[PDB]
This record gives C-alpha cells, sequence and structure tokens, in this order.
C-alpha cells in the first residue's frame, strides 16, 4: 500500500550510514526493525522523535514510501527499515537528494528494486550463462592469470577498477583491489572507472602545490563569490549547493562572515557559471540571488583556458592580485605573465563572452572590497573542465588566476574540485612509469583476461562504440573455442581459454552488484556487497571521512570487494606454493582478511607506519589514529582528514582547510605557476565539428544515478526517463521536424546512438545535450579518442548529426517535456 | 480486520463552475492537507469531467512538504523550497527535484447526473503523515 508507511518502535536500532551515491557524503540514519512491530504516533513513541497525531509543518521530516523496505536476512526473518537523512549531520543538516532518498528502496530484497542482485557466481558456459561455485570461479580466474603470468608476465593481465569512494569504493576497497593488482599481480595494464589509463583528473593542480579537496564545505558559506566551472551542482552535488551555496546566496551567513571579520566589509555574495549550457543551476541561482547577483558566462565550447588567461591578464594589468602573496609564497609568476598575456578583445572573440561580462566577472571576484581586502572568491571546478578541451592546460590557466588573487588558504576561498564520487583512496604505487591507453590497447588486441571491477565501460569509455565492438568480438572468440569442449577439467578449460586468447580471443570478468549490458560479454561475473551490507568508509568533497555502519546481509554469496580481492590472492597464492614457486607465492601474502575492517587496518591506518610499505592514502600518516570504533563514536559528521589529534576526551581531531600557512605540497613549499597555452580545440574534435552541425554536450540528470544501474528497476525512474534524452534548441527541432518524445539517432565519424527528444529553450542553436551512461541510448558512442597529455579524455568535446527516426507514441503519452530550469 | 483508510467523500464543486486552468482550493481529508482541482483544457489520462481534464492533487511538497504553487502557464506545481516542480498533466510527475514520490493524486468521482466532483481518496502518501488519514 501507498497510503502510509510502518513507524520506527521507539527502540529500533539506529545505526549510521553515508550516502551510497555523491562527493557530497550526506548523513542518513538506518532504523531497523522486526517486520510484525511499529511504533506509534506520539514522538515519544517512535524512533524518529516526531508527532505524527497532527499533520507535520514543512521541513519537519523527509519521508516517504521509497526510503523505506523489508529486508529478508540469511536467517530467513523479516525486518522493516528506513533510511533517513540525519538532521544533526553538519554536512546536509537532514537534507536528502533524490539519489539517496531512494537508499532503502535500491537495498537488497528478493521483490524489490534489487531482485536481479549477483547473488552467485555466474559463467558462461560457451553458450549459456549458469551458477558456479566460488571454488570453480577461483580456480578459472586465478588459473587464468596465473597462466598470463608465468607465460607472458603481468603485462597479460588487464583492470579497469573504481579508485573512487562510497558504494563500489571506498578505503577498505580501494587497498583490496591496489594491493591485489599492483603489489600481488604487479600488472601495470589497469586503467580506473572513468578514465582510460592510471592517471589523476587533477596533475596540473597537484603538480602546481595545490590538492584539489583543500577547504571545508563552510567556506562556500563564507565567500563573497563563488565561482562554479565546468558544474551543474544543483543535480551533481545537490546538498552542497542547497545547505551551503544557497545559504551565503540568501544572505543567511552574513553574520557568521562579519563575526570572524569584524573589519571587512560582506556584499551580497554573487555567483559565476563558466558553462556553455544554461542549466538548472544558473536558474536556480537567479531565481534564488536575482539576474543582477548572477553572471552566465555562456562560453564556447572548449574555450576554458582562453577565458583565465584573459582574466589573468586583467586582474595582473588592474593590480588586482596580491603582490605579497606572490613574492612570499610563489614560483613562476613573471614568466606566466607572459606566456598566457591575452588581451580582453582576443579573451572576447575566442570565448564569445562580451568585454562588459569579463571586465564584470574580474571586478566582482578581484578587485579590492572598500575596506582593502580582496573578495574571498571560492573557485569550484567538476567535469565541464576536467573532462574538458585539455584537462592540464586548463587547470593551468585557472590555478594562476586563483594563485595570483590569494584564493586559496584563506577561509571562504579555495579552488576545488566538486567531485563526482566519494573519496576513498588508499592503495600501493601503480608499477611502472608509462602512461597506458588501456582501450586502445584493448582494441589493438593486446591481454589475456580483463577484469572490470565496480564500473561499466561499455555505457561509459570514450569513443564507447569501437571498445564495446572489439570486446564482444574478442569475448565471442573465447565463447567458440569453450563450444567444443565435454568434461573438461578447470585445468583444460583455462588452457582452452588461454589458446583462444592467442588467437585474438579476451577472457572477460565483472565484479559487480548486477549483470549489467557488461553481461553481453563477461565470462565470468561475481557478486559484490554494498554499503550496509558490509561496513565502508569514505570521505566526502571537504575530506570528512565517515563510517557507513553495516545491518543487513548481503544476497547469496555477495562479498565485500576486498574480501573478493583476498579470495583471488589467497587463490593464487595456494596456486603457486602447489607448484613449488614460493617467491611468486610470497607476491600473494598479506590478505588473511576475515572482514572489511581487516582491509582498513592494512592499508589506511598502516600508511606512514614503521615497517609499512610504500602507500598511497587520502589519510596520510596519521591515518593511523582513526578506527572503526573512533568514527562510531564520532558520528556521521566523523573528522576532517588528515586528523591533526585524537584522545579518549577530545576524540578525532581534523583539518579544516589546506595552504592557510601558503605551505604548498611542492620541493620548496611553494605554489607553482604554469604556462597555458592557447591551441584551439584539438584536431580530432575540430575535425568531427567541420563535418557535423551540433555540438554533442553531456554530462548528469539530477534523478539519475551513473549508469542507473539500481534506476533500471525503479519503475519511476523507467516511467520518467525510459530512454537517454537529448535536450535540443526549438529552433532546431522545427527544422529536423523532431518534438518531444520522437526518437533520434545521433552519429559521428566514431559511432552511432540513439535518444529521445527533448525540446530546451535555454539550449543554443547547434548545441544539445545528451544524458550520459545511460542503459537505452549510450552517448559516449559519438566521444573521440582524444585525450590530453596524462590521457584525460575531452568526454564534453565531439560534434555529430541528428537523424529523426520517428515519433514514440508511448514517450509522448507517459513522459513529461516540460522545463526543468525552475523559473 | 480493515486493510483501507477510511477515506472521507469530500463535495469539492460541480465542473460546469470551473474555469479552464484556474485552480480552486480545498482541503482534504482533513482541514490541514491543502488540495488543488484544476480544469486543465484538454483531455489527460485520469482526468474526469465532461472533457477528461479535471484532476487534482496535496499541494504539499513531498520533498519536504512546503506547500507548492500551481503554474497556470505550464499546469505545474513548484515547490519554492528546493526548487522540485511537478507535472499535473502527469499524473504528479517529477520533472526535476529532490523528491522521491509523485505529487499524491486526489481521486475525483465525476457525477454526471449532478455534475458534482467529489474527493473519495488519495493515490499516494500525503507529506508529513504516517497515513492519509490521521
Ligand atoms: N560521455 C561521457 N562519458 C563519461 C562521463 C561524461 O561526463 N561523459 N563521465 C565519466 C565519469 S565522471 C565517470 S564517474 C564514469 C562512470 O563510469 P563507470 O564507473 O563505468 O559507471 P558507474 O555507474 O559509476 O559504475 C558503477 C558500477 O559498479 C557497480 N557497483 C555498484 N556498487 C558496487 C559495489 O559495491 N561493488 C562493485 N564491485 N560494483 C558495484 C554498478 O552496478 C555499476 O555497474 O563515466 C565517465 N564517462
Ligand atoms: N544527479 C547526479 N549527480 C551526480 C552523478 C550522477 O550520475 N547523477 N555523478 C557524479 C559524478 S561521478 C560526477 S563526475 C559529477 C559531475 O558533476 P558535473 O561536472 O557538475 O556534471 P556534468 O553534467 O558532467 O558536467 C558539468 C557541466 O559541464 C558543462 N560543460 C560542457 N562542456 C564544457 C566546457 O567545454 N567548458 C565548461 N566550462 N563547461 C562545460 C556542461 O554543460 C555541464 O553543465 O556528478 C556527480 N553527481
Ligand atoms: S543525498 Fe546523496 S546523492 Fe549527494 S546530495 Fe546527498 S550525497
Ligand atoms: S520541500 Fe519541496 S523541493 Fe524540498
Ligand atoms: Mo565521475
Amino acid at each position: 500500500p501507498n497510503d502510509r508507511i510502518t513507524l520506527p518502535p521507539a527502540n529500533a536500532q539506529r545505526t549510521n550510514m553515508t550516502c551510497h551515491f555523491c562527493i557530497v557524503g550526506c548523513g542518513y540514519h538506518v532504523y531497523k526493525w522486526p517486520e510484525l512491530q511499529e511504533g506509534g504516533r506520539a514522538p515519544e513513541q517512535n524512533a524518529l522523535g516526531l508527532d505524527f497525531r497532527k499533520q507535520l509543518p514543512p521541513l519537519a521530516v523527509t519521508l516517504t514510501p521509497a526510503m523505506t523496505n523489508v529486508v529478508t536476512e540469511h536467517n530467513g526473518r523479516r525486518y522493516n527499515i528506513m533510511v533517513v537523512p540525519d538532521k544533526a549531520c553538519v554536512v546536509n543538516s537532514g537534507l536528502s537528494s533524490t539519489r539517496g532518498g531512494k537508499m532503502a528502496s535500491y537495498m537488497y530484497t528478493p521483490t524489490g528494486d534489487g531482485k536481479q542482485r549477483l547473488k552467485a557466481p555466474r559463467l558462461y558456459a560457451a553458450d549459456q550463462w549458469v551458477d558456479t561455485t566460488w571454488d570453480h570461479a577461483m580456480a578459472l580466474y586465478a588459473g587464468l592469470i596465473k597462466k598470463t603470468l608465468d607465460k607472458d608476465g603481468p603485462q597479460g593481465v588487464f583492470f579497469s577498477c573504481f579508485d573512487h569512494g562510497g558504494a563500489g569504493g571506498g578505503f577498505e576497497n580501494t587497498w583490496g583491489t591496489g594491493k591485489l593488482m599492483f603489489s600481488a599481480i604487479q600488472t601495470p595494464m589497469v586503467r580506473i572507472h572513468n578514465r582510460p589509463a592510471y592517471n589523476s583528473e587533477c596533475h596540473a593542480t597537484r603538480e602546481m602545490g595545490i590538492g584539489e579537496l583543500n577547504n571545508a564545505y563552510e567556506d562556500a558559506q563564507l565567500a563573497d563569490v563563488i565561482w562554479s566551472i565546468g558544474n551543474n551542482p544543483y543535480e551533481s552535488q545537490t546538498n552542497y549547493f542547497l545547505n551551503h551555496w544557497l545559504p551565503n546566496l540568501q544572505g543567511a551567513t552574513t553574520s557568521k562572515k562579519k563575526e570572524r571579520f569584524p573589519n571587512e566589509n560582506f556584499p551580497q555574495a554573487r555567483i559565476i557559471f563558466v558553462d556553455p549550457r544554461e542549466t538548472p543551476s544558473v536558474a536556480i541561482a537567479r531565481h534564488v540571488a536575482g539576474n543582477d547577483r548572477v553572471l552566465h558566462l555562456a562560453i564556447e565550447p572548449g574555450t576554458d583556458t582562453a577565458l583565465f588567461n584573459g582574466l589573468f591578464t586583467y586582474v595582473v594589468e588592474q593590480g588586482w592580485i596580491d603582490k605579497p602573496f606572490i613574492e612570499a609564497h610563489t614560483k613562476g609568476f613573471d614568466d606566466a605573465v607572459k606566456t598566457n598575456r591575452l588581451s580582453l578583445d582576443e579573451c572576447s572573440n575566442i570565448t564569445g563572452v562580451p568585454v562588459d561580462m569579463l571586465k564584470r566577472a574580474a571586478e566582482w571576484s578581484y578587485k579590492p572590497k572598500a575596506s582593502g581586502q580582496a573578495p574571498r572568491t571560492m573557485h569550484a571546478y567538476e567535469k565541464g573542465i576536467i573532462w574538458g578541451n585539455d584537462n592540464y592546460v586548463i587547470q593551468s590557466a585557472l590555478l594562476d588566476l586563483v594563485i595570483a588573487t590569494h584564493n586559496v588558504g584563506r577561509r571562504g576561498t579555495g579552488c576545488v574540485r566538486m567531485g563526482g564520487h566519494q573519496e576513498g583512496y588508499t592503495r600501493p604505487p601503480y608499477p611502472g612509469d608509462k602512461k597506458i591507453y588501456i582501450d586502445q590497447e584493448l582494441i589493438k588486441g593486446k591481454g589475456r583476461i580483463m577484469t572490470w571491477w565496480g564500473c561499466n565501460n561499455f555505457q561509459t569509455s570514450n569513443n564507447a562504440q569501437a571498445l564495446r565492438e572489439a570486446i564482444l568480438q574478442r569475448s565471442a572468440i573465447v565463447k567458440q573455442a569453450m563450444q567444443k569442449a565435454r568434461g573438461a577439467t578447470t585445468e583444460e578449460m583455462v588452457d582452452v581459454i588461454y589458446e583462444a586468447t592467442q588467437n585474438g580471443g579476451l577472457f572477460v570478468t565483472s565484479i559487480n552488484l548486477y549483470p549489467t549490458k557488461l553481461a553481453e560479454a563477461a565470462h565470468l561475473m561475481l557478486p559484490a556487497a554494498h554499503p550496509g551490507e558490509m561496513n565502508l568508509t569514505s570521505m566526502n568533497g571537504e575530506r570528512r571521512i565517515r563510517l557507513s555502519e553495516k545491518f543487513m546481509d548481503p544476497p547469496g554469496t555477495a562479498m565485500a570487494d576486498c574480501l573478493i580481492a583476498a579470495r583471488i590472492a589467497n587463490a593464487l597464492r595456494d596456486m603457486y606454493q602447489k607448484d613449488g614457486k614460493a617467491e611468486m607465492a610470497a607476491q600473494f601474502e598479506g590478505f588473511d582478511w576475515k572482514t572489511e575492517e581487516d582491509a582498513f587496518n592494512d592499508g589506511f591506518r598502516r600508511a606512514g607506519q614503521p615497517g609499512a610499505p610504500a602507500i598511497d592514502s587520502q589519510g596520510g600518516s596519521t591515518g593511523h589514529l582513526v578506527t572503526y570504533d573512533r568514527l562510531r563514536k564520532s558520528g556521521n559528521n566523523g573528522v576532517q582528514l588528515p586528523v591533526v589529534s585524537w584522545d579518549e576526551s577530545k576524540g578525532l581531531v581534523g583539518t579544516e582547510m589546506l595552504y592557510t600557512e601558503g605551505k604548498f605540497d611542492t620541493d620548496d613549499g611553494k605554489a607553482h605557476f604554469k604556462p597555458a597555452p592557447w591551441n584551439g580545440l584539438p584536431a580530432t574534435v575540430q575535425q568531427q565539428k567541420d563535418k557535423y552541425r551540433f555540438w554533442l554536450n553531456n554530462g548528469r540528470n539530477n534523478e539519475v544515478w551513473q549508469t542507473a544501474y539500481h534506476d533500471q528497476y525503479n519503475s519511476l525512474m523507467q516511467e520518467r526517463y525510459p530512454m537517454a534524452y537529448i535536450e535540443m534548441n526549438p529552433d532546431d527541432c522545427k527544422q529536423l521536424d523532431v518534438t518531444g518524445g520522437d526518437i533520434v539517432e545521433v552519429y559521428n565519424d566514431f559511432g552511432s546512438t540513439f535518444a529521445m527528444v527533448y525540446p530546451v529553450a535555454e539550449i543554443k542553436r547547434g548545441q544539445t545535450f545528451m544524458l550520459f551512461g545511460y542503459v537505452n541510448g549510450i552517448q559516449g558512442d559519438v566521444t573521440t579518442d582524444w585525450t590530453d597529455r596524462n590521457i584525460i579524455p575531452y568526454y564534453k568535446g565531439t560534434w555529430g548529426d541528428i537523424r529523426k527516426v520517428g515519433s514514440m507514441e508511448e514517450f509522448k503519452r507517459t513522459v513529461s517535456f516540460k522545463s526543468r530550469r525552475f523559473a | 480486520l480493515r486493510t483501507t483508510l477510511q477515506y472521507p467523500a469530500t463535495q469539492v464543486s460541480v465542473a460546469k463552475n470551473l474555469k479552464a486552468n484556474e485552480p480552486v482550493s480545498f482541503t482534504y481529508p482533513d482541514t490541514s492537507s491543502p488540495c488543488v482541482a484544476v480544469k486543465l483544457g484538454s483531455p489527460v489520462p485520469g482526468g474526469v469531467g465532461p472533457n477528461n481534464d479535471i484532476v487534482a492533487y496535496s499541494v504539499l511538497c513531498t520533498h519536504m512538504g512546503c506547500p507548492t504553487s500551481y503554474d497556470k502557464s505550464s499546469k505545474t506545481f513548484k515547490c519554492p523550497c528546493h526548487f522540485t516542480e511537478f507535472d499535473a498533466e502527469k499524473a504528479g510527475q517529477m520533472i526535476c527535484g529532490q523528491a522521491t514520490e509523485n505529487l499524491p493524486r486526489v481521486l475525483l468521482r465525476y457525477d454526471e447526473a449532478s455534475d458534482a466532483l467529489t474527493a473519495v481518496g488519495v493515490d499516494g502518501l500525503i507529506y508529513g503523515r504516517q497515513a492519509n488519514v490521521i
């Protein structure tokens, strides 16, 4: 029934849960109680402490049927669950996004949205999917890795693996997988879930001395100006935008600024968006702040470097920089002024932004306030520039502007990633000295075995159509070779598969919650466990580490990813010991793990400690002060890393903001300016633009999480977004004789995919915006292979033509094509 | 014993009194639950009245319960608190926003003999209640 909910009893079990999904890492409670019990409506007779004897006032609660479920544990007993935001958590103050609010619905139940969860190992036995045992899966998987190591070495063993936090990442899981891949197998043939080499989104800012998560969310409350660069934060970092940015724009934080800085003017806060596209976030900012307090710099696609070099050149010419800061704490300023020189007239001609708007941006952001201090300008950026036209060069340009204007290390500032997932990285060093484009290697026929581990690059690779076509073809050779087998031992089957991989085959493994589109190619799938079926640690976009507590069993024999890594490492160790190879066996030592906590102890808590191997950790050398029991005591507020101190009396004490003493992460402790050449669009992308009509912009929808791995089973989400949509200018729609709920083909030299038309008045003629990564119409087919110096793709950098397929009468009947820009 | 809530039957008005796209405020199923009925002017699935175009909704946002306002130009309900928007033409479908429930539909009976519109139930859970009927 849809018209009531079962209240948690006053004495219901309550555990802490960070949201599974975005960077913000909102705090939740999980209430769990026997199915046949319920709380009373009186506030002291239910666990929420809310009075259901009468209508609740607005903002009292976030509670819907989607926020409840009934789980069945391995002992067959049934429990109510209720997953609701924590009012006292500093991150979200009781807010829940549409994505975190669905967490109860996306917990595993045999009958709900999680019915299709992987529950057992699955094997494609040449011509059919069947169940197999864990010992058989391990004998095949480890058998193939061992044979490849013994004949080809580690270069024959390929991974694409999460490196992120939250669900399908975090400190336990990045450690287990990194120890396995890098210490034990020692393969350099590793890409990351969102980028096709072992690299960083933030090489330039890190090299300049500025780690990308350098402030606190509170800094968004203290800013005079917030820049949002290549970022749609209402949709993609909702509760950071809603709980910290908007209160600033509304004037609710002005008294906090004045209390902290008694002798400083604080004008009404203003906001600047650098985005070719007019987004829901721009519309909401204008609604809240007024048009006069929002600047939308609607740049030409790929012209970020020209924008920042113009602004840099202008603030230097105006003397709107911090000369003492530059002299004491920086290197390379005079060189950067020469190499990055660009007039406002040139800047305007390249970006298409009028000179008066470039000047106003700089006047709001950098020109001294009446009281003499520089504006506190927080510079936030995300995939519009991280996947923009030369990732390294755009950060080079932007950090130069930020460093010259001292917008790192002062409260209310920062030049930060908004983030994607949560963060939770602890791993051994990458074991080579080479950047390797793993997708291109697979397409060219390299590798014997490829494991997708908590990712689905069938939906999310750049140039995705070339990838899927090569992997399906290489998979089919293995499937064809497995056909002749009758009563084959595991050993024999390992040889049959290896032989097929000598004839251009590839054995594919997926380690996942669900089959996904990967099952079209995979030979073996292994079932994983998400937070709440396991303990998990991760940090948000202000480095705030929290423990998500286990409160239920995973489906069937689903296992935490760190324990799957342990299982693989122990299988290989046993094989090498049996085969009389004591030196190879020793590479697979150190995985004697019974629980995910053991991976937390072995990785995060050993970083920098005496006797420990080399470890790269977001926790740093004080990570050992964190324990599960200490995080439990901290609650959903956790601690901002790095931890400065722990005692029983004060708990974990953390770090709010980095670089507050102007000591940067460089050889000389100074921030380093960098040259930022303006080279135009990459030639590969410019060839598509010269040939085809539309800019194929792409990214997030507020309602859809990533590759829709849970959402694809959600009846409400499938009603709303039955197919990937492409925002189109209405005049462009008329010229193509298309309207809301028509299907189009989108195509260029790289590939061809499909979307449902979504006319959007705000889209520019010749520009579009397609939902990325989706289960019906994969956007990435039309993205190019072009990457920057460090193999970061220009995912936002592609052009194609649009052809009407036809009217999908059922989309027109059932799907809203109304504006998603709030007026 | 019973599995259904005891919904009142609440007279709203007669269909012919409603003007195209001009919202009528009423409470249902008690005085703490504000609702809107609107004759949309063109048929929609599960519209009622002579022209199958009369719909009604709880106006409390299903995110955190701020009263939504009906926008006549878009035939949507817009939440001023965190900007959720619901389509009055698609059974309260959330266009964009932070809710995890479509805007609750008030079930209207249209009686041809009398021209009477009566609120007789609710599809979905009204904000800030354990059950639609307190
Ligand atoms: N064109 C285009 N392409 C893009 C982007 C873009 O802007 N444009 N964005 C890029 C970016 S920023 C990203 S983050 C990538 C995302 O690309 P992917 O990482 O491929 O996509 P996700 O949906 O995050 O993948 C998570 C997968 O792990 C599974 N899973 C979930 N929880 C767990 C768990 O606990 N364990 C395991 N083992 N599996 C789990 C899910 O079912 C799902 O298949 O896509 C990239 N691709
Ligand atoms: N609702 C929701 N939220 C999510 C996710 C999700 O799937 N759904 N995924 C999470 C993850 S993994 C990520 S990485 C983040 C991403 O968060 P964001 O990076 O904010 O989101 P995107 O929609 O990928 O792209 C941001 C903006 O880049 C703009 N853009 C495109 N080309 C350019 C360009 O050349 N220059 C500039 N300046 N801007 C450009 C686009 O118009 C778009 O509005 O969101 C996270 N949060
Ligand atoms: S509810 Fe979840 S999806 Fe992000 S805005 Fe909060 S961490
Ligand atoms: S209360 Fe309506 S959008 Fe949050
Ligand atoms: Mo991402």
